[PDB]
């Protein structure tokens, strides 16, 4: 599923990401835009053997299990394929695991560069 | 001969998640992958890896190391991946990474890197010179190795910000 911006914003509010660790809703919408363009089936093969999955391009070395990354840790305890679903629940919970403190979204370099510092609530307006 | 505390498939030796306090003895010299992550290793003996010249991946992350011995990675010329993250390291000794000619990925984050001290300069300069090498928990991020307290990138630290006065001993 490729989400619309509004449709994505609503689903993320529903799964409680608004102000999660201080981060307001547009932040999470903005990050997903740059990671995957709102496409839940987005997939990227890495040179280390891992792969990135879903709307926020969550990694199979650290976070999820795809059965094809050796020494992976599955810190979120989901199959990577649960991150490709049309239902964003698993992606959100895994984004919640990654964001440990009030600085945890620094994890998404494209977020840090293209999103942080701007008026992110624009991504939430019009809906 | 695979070590008692460890599972061993081909040239992979896995000592991860086994409540270990030290690096097992008897790791075969032909090992290529060595998982030691998620343990309670607090120190490494000088030369612990010296005979393990076929290593391509070494995971040392999520232990409790405070310091690394000098020369510890010098023999590891085929090593492509190194995780050091989530330990208690304040610096990296002068030249730790110099013999690592096959390196493509290093993980450094979640260490209390001490950027007030002179000892940090090797690392800050190394990362400046190797912007394709440093990964956080997603992809490439040469800002992911961060100063304790300030949370600013280690790579950015210059002599002007440091003093020998603030190093241990």
């Amino acid at each position: 599923k490729v989400f619309g911006r509004c449709e994505l914003a609503a689903a993320m509010k529903r799964h409680g990401l608004d102000n999660y660790r201080g981060y307001s809703l547009g932040n999470w919408v903005c990050a997903a835009k740059f990671e995957s363009n709102f496409n839940t089936q987005a997939t990227n093969r890495n040179t280390d053997g891992s792969t990135d999955y879903g709307i926020l391009q969550i990694n199979s070395r650290w976070w999820c299990n795809d059965g094809r990354t050796p020494g992976s840790r599955n810190l979120c305890n989901i199959p990577c394929s649960a991150l490709l679903s049309s239902d964003i629940t698993a992606s959100v919970n895994c984004a919640k695991k990654i964001v440990s403190d009030g600085n945890g979204m620094n994890a998404w370099v494209a977020w840090r560069n293209r999103c942080k510092g701007t008026d992110v609530q624009a991504w939430i307006r019009g809906c | 001969a695979c070590p008692s505390q460890c599972s061993c498939s081909g040239t992979t030796v896995d000592c991860s998640g086994k409540s270990l306090a030290s690096v097992p003895t008897g790791i075969p010299t032909t090992t290529q992958v060595l998982y030691l992550y998620d343990n309670r290793i607090t120190k490494l003996e000088p030369g612990v890896f010296d005979r393990l010249t076929q290593l391509t991946r070494l995971d040392l992350d999520n232990n409790q190391l405070t310091v690394l011995p000098a020369g510890v990675f010098d023999k590891l010329t085929q090593l492509t991946q190194l995780s050091l993250n989530d330990n208690q390291l304040k610096s990296i000794p002068r030249g730790a990474f110099d013999n690592l000619r096959s390196l493509t990925h290093i993980w450094l984050l979640n260490n209390p890197w001490d950027c007030a001290c002179s000892d940090i300069l090797y690392l800050s300069r190394w990362i400046s010179q190797h912007p394709w090498l440093v990964f956080g928990y997603l992809n490439l991020d040469h800002d992911s190795a961060r100063c304790s307290g300030t949370n600013t990138p280690v790579r950015a630290v210059t002599k002007a910000s440091t003093s020998p006065s603030k190093c241990p001993g």
